[PDB]
């Protein structure tokens, strides 16, 4: 409780962040995990920053 | 060779089983304690399943 009362409006402003957002919390999906990337062992020198 | 056909359908059944009832109630035993909250149904039982 009192780490919970320490963040407090950081708590606070991530909630309405998320609400406004309209994101789900926690993760459903669990059985999900992310695709390889197309030719990935010899892709990986590939410059992608905006 | 009669005997191993017989037991080998009588293993089909009672030994099949020894995974089911034990993972059944391990699960429900985790819901009642509170380790398995509503967000890990599933996750909990398909985790004890495999
Ligand atoms: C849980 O999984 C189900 C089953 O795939 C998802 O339901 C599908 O949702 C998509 C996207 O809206 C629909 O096009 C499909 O028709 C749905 N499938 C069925 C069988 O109805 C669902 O979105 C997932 N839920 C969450 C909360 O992740």
């Amino acid at each position: 409780q009192p780490l919970l009362k320490y963040f407090q409006p950081v708590t606070q402003w991530l909630q309405e962040q998320n609400q406004q957002n309209g994101e789900v919390l926690g993760w459903p999906e669990y059985q999900w995990h992310p695709p390889l990337p197309d030719n990935y062992p010899e892709g990986i020198d590939l410059v992608t920053d905006e | 060779e009669s005997d191993i056909n017989y037991l080998l359908k009588m293993a089909l059944e009672k030994i099949a089983f020894l995974p089911f009832g034990y993972l059944v109630d391990q699960w429900r035993w985790g819901v009642f304690s509170g380790r398995t909250p509503p967000s890990r149904y599933n996750f909990d039982w398909w985790y004890l399943r495999t």
